[PDB]
């Protein structure tokens, strides 16, 4: 009822998370763990009395999907200690071995909790010593993982010690546990739990050997304080320099140092994250180290139980909720001395894969569209065709699993078993060489436009998409032109820049064309139209520069509608492109695969079999992280091929890798199939079809 | 793992 000022003392804070296989009990465990102490969500906090002193324990949301690298790894470096949860019936699984691997990767100290022991007693009918056998082999399994993947400084005192209470046993549904210290201190042994269980005398058991007591005791007695933890954690956590005065702001858990925090997850807008150094209050100033912008906070607050509560000044080593943070990502390093963030600069990316969806039941018609658009703005990478009845809607995102998650929102959560189309790869179109000049006549023959199109230099393209140069109509030509002139472009061309559009640009290099300024917006609409659908397979265009070299505009707007400016410039752009050797581009993925060494060849061979290439390779002892690039079109079904080849011990993710040119040998076939899917004639139009005659 | 046996008795 007044516990808000434990946060002063860092060595009573416990930053922890629960690692578990699925159905193994983790949600239940957490619910009755923290209900047991009084009072997905981002973070939920509980205060617990251990040895007369009160501890503030942080239970942070931690996903467990092993086909998700990034989220899982992010949540687990957010925490300092972990409760590994294993079903006693099922045991240590390959997936358990994985989540343990990452847990232990970023120096997270572990404690084991065998759950579902009631199932052993009532349902599975074991002798006490069969239970001893089964407990001890789960323990031994885990301790050969700790043997195998722990840092050399830790692989024998980071083991789990049944005898010192680093291993609890119990039932999360029946709110009971047992460890040897709790026995030491209460005289409760297994015979009574078995007995009471068998009578069905749950309520006695509840309060003869209470879950949250035994478990949280194990937490405090064995999982480390933030200042306990950062002493070895922050160096491994990211490639900075410790000699910074900010280095031992983060090395210990210094509140009076510069503040430094990271966002763990986002939720009206509310960001939950961890404070590494310093102290936030509402309204100071914060530079978001690599999200382009910088900002400040409207409310600051902390967590009491499951409930969002508001306070002001919070020191380091705690978990905070903040609002007002516009474009912060999950994983956002927020601090104000500018340094480099704790994980890599993540490309913001465009959606690259699509599936078509149809409701089974006629009655789910009315506003599926805004459900799916709840998630379309929940996850910024998603786009869909809104409204009317098409068949209905295309869902476009970042990959197969990305989307199929959303499918199992279509019914784990909302009520519809669903039929989904095959997936299609969003391809794009571009050119390889510069064109001769091309003319665009309007139908009334009164307006003419002389253009060339040129392949865009990858430096400038990169510049546009990593944000250095901005999308949209140019709001400051003089400044933009310079930044184009920094990359190998002619300033006296760059100054006529007019528009940036989806990896292309439009430049006015005309001298004294009367009335051009009157059509220029229409010229841009036509430009955009020209880019929206390419001339090869009506796919979006990338890496093209359209330069207007000359023009003849009529003096009366009666001869200058959209009806005349659009087709003229649009087909000029397509004609030019067809003369500039137009090509297909496909999306790639960066694939990050983390495994035990024994499997590498298999992994490697798999990537080779998907037109993929190994890019990089990071090794830490017996754990191996392979980084590759492979085309999206070749990556379907990867979770299966890879689960098979690494026997479910691979932990992996993808990131957008940009787009690359499709080889000519496969290009044609792919173009014909795209056109065919689109209801078009397979054979791509050539320049003679697109350009007008004599 | 000797502590484990203490829990049974
Ligand atoms: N017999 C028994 N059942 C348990 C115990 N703990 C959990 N369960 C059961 O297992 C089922 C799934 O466990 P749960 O805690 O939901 O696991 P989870 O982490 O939420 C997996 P999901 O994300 O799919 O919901 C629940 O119905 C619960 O009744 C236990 O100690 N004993």
């Amino acid at each position: 009822a007044k516990i808000k000022e434990l946060m002063l003392q860092p060595e009573r804070i416990r930053n922890i998370g629960i690692a578990a296989h699925i159905d193994h009990g983790k949600t239940t465990l957490s619910d009755n763990l923290l209900a047991g102490a009084g009072m997905n969500a981002a973070n939920v906090s509980m205060v617990h009395n251990y040895e007369g002193k009160d501890y503030l324990i942080n239970l942070i949301d931690t996903p467990g999907h092993v086909d998700f690298g990034g989220d899982v790894t992010r949540a687990m470096r957010a925490i300092d200690g972990v409760i590994i949860v294993v079903d006693a019936v099922e045991g240590v699984m390959p997936q358990t071995e994985t989540v343990v691997r990452q847990a232990l990767r970023e120096y997270v100290k572990p404690v084991l909790f065998i759950n579902k022991v009631d199932r052993l007693i009532r349902e599975l009918k074991l002798t006490p010593q069969q239970m001893m056998e089964r407990f001890s082999k789960i323990i031994m399994d885990v301790n050969r993982l700790i043997q195998r993947y722990a840092p050399e400084e830790y692989k024998k005192k980071w083991m789990v010690k049944v005898e010192d209470g680093s291993v609890a046993f119990g039932s999360a549904y029946y709110n009971w546990a047992l460890s040897v210290p709790f026995m030491k201190r209460t005289g409760v042994k297994f015979n009574e739990i078995i007995d009471l269980t068998l009578k069905g005398d749950n309520r006695t058991l509840r309060q003869k050997a209470p879950l949250h007591v035994v478990v949280l005791d194990m937490v405090v007695r064995h999982l480390p304080s933030p200042i306990e933890a950062q002493k070895y954690r922050i160096p491994h956590l990211w490639e900075g320099d410790i000699s910074s005065d900010i280095g031992q702001a983060m090395l210990n858990c210094d509140p009076k140092g510069k503040m430094v925090m990271v966002v763990t997850k986002i939720i009206g807008e509310v960001a939950t994250g961890r404070v590494w150094s310093g102290t936030v209050k509402s309204g100071q100033e914060v530079y978001l180290i690599n999200t382009k912008r910088k900002a400040r906070i409207q409310q600051v607050g902390i967590y009491m139980g499951p409930e969002r509560i508001n306070m002001e000044a919070v020191p380091a080593g705690n978990i905070v909720a903040v609002t007002g943070l516009r474009d912060a990502m999950a994983g956002e390093t927020v601090a104000e001395e500018q340094i480099e963030p704790f994980e890599a600069l993540h490309y913001v990316s465009e959606p690259v894969v699509t599936v078509a969806i149809e409701a089974k039941n006629v009655k789910d018609l009315p506003r599926l569209i805004e459900a799916l658009r709840q998630l379309a703005k929940e996850d910024p990478t998603l786009h869909v065709k809104i409204d009317e009845e098409t068949g209905q809607h295309l869902l476009s995102g970042m990959g197969e699993l990305h989307l199929e998650v959303k499918l199992y929102k279509l019914k784990k959560d909302w009520g519809i078993d669903i039929e989904v189309s095959e997936p299609i790869v969003v391809y794009r179109e571009s050119i390889t060489k510069s064109s001769p000049m091309v003319e665009g006549k309007s139908p009334n023959r009164h307006n003419r436009f002389y253009i060339v199109v040129e392949p865009m230099p990858d430096e400038i393209y990169n510049a546009i998409k990593e944000g250095i140069i901005p999308e949209g109509r140019v709001k400051n030509p003089k400044e933009v032109a310079k930044k184009l002139a920094e990359l190998g472009m002619d300033y006296e061309i760059a100054r006529g820049i007019v528009d940036i559009y989806n990896g292309n640009m439009f430049i006015d290099n005309t001298k004294g064309v009367q009335y051009l300024n009157e059509v220029m917006d229409l010229l841009i609409d036509g430009f955009h139209q020209a880019m929206d659908e390419g001339p090869l397979a009506r796919e979006p265009v990338m890496k093209v520069i359209v330069r207007l070299l000359d023009a003849q505009v009529h003096e009366d707007n009666v001869h200058r509608g959209p009806a005349q400016i659009y087709p003229a410039i649009r087909t000029a752009i397509h004609c030019a492109m067809m003369k500039s050797n137009p090509v297909l581009y496909e999306p790639y993925q960066k694939v990050i695969i983390n495994i035990p060494y024994e499997y590498m060849g298999a992994v490697s061979r798999e990537i080779t079999q998907r037109r993929g290439q190994l890019v990089d390779m990071k090794q830490e002892g017996e754990v191996m992280t392979i980084i590759a690039e492979a085309p999206v079109a070749e990556m379907f079904g990867f979770a299966g091929s890879i689960r098979s080849a690494t026997s479910g011990r691979a932990l992996w993710s993808t990131e957008h890798a940009g787009f690359k040119r499709v080889p000519n040998e496969l290009a044609q076939q792919i173009i014909r199939q795209i056109r065919q899917r689109k209801g078009l004639d397979p054979n791509p139009p050539t320049e003679k079809d697109v350009c007008p005659l004599f | 793992l000797a502590g484990l046996s203490a829990l049974f008795g």
